[PDB]
């Protein structure tokens, strides 16, 4: 059995938010060898390429891989969606705002004046 | 390095409610006044 | 005819800041789909 966990912290650059999301998605793909040993046994030491050593034009896509890419693509987008969870409207509390602009002005201003 | 927003009080562009606090916040006298006065008394 | 007398609660400020607010006065009625 296993076990580990990771804590949230500041954003502090949108560098580092970017890199955990990368993180996860990287861990989630499951690669399939036998894929790959068929591609391998087509082309061979053309699968070892330098920056700059070896060229062939482009690879074509099978659609069906094509539509692996495009549900990860919408599933990122709504994952990303989510990202600033909203306070319910809570009309509890006293009121001294005249539209919700003021009414988060008047947040900000409560943050910054203590 | 985050900024703090103004809040002043001589423009109110958009016509927003601040709480007097907010709105609000954002003596020395010498010893030889004592040594007059009661110099003037006497 | 009218009679001087003690009210009872009061009219504090936050009334009035609460009333304007639920006045509502020009939000805007969406623009209406057709």
């Amino acid at each position: 059995k296993k076990k580990r966990k990771n804590p949230d912290l500041g954003f502090s650059d949108y560098a580092a938010a970017q890199l955990r999301q990368y993180h996860r998605l990287t861990k989630q793909i499951k690669p399939d060898m036998e894929t790959y040993e068929r591609l391998r046994e087509k082309h061979g030491e053309e699968f070892f390429p330098t920056s700059n050593s070896l060229l062939h034009g482009t690879h074509v896509p099978s659609t069906e891989e094509i539509d692996r890419m495009v549900i990860d693509l919408e599933k990122q987008i709504e994952k990303r969606d989510k990202y600033s969870r909203r306070r319910p409207y809570n009309d509890d509390a006293d009121i001294d705002y005249i539209n919700e602009r003021n009414a988060k002005f008047n947040k900000k201003a409560e943050r910054f004046y203590g | 390095w985050k900024i703090p927003p103004c809040i002043s009080n001589w423009k109110n562009a958009k016509g927003y409610t601040i709480p007097l606090d907010k709105r609000l916040a954002a003596v020395h006298i010498n010893e030889n006044f004592a040594k007059l006065a009661e110099a003037l008394y006497i | 005819v009218k009679n001087k007398a003690p009210a009872e609660v009061q009219i504090t400020a936050e009334q009035l800041l609460r009333e304007a607010k639920e006045r509502e006065l020009e939000l805007l009625p969406p623009p209406p789909q057709q």
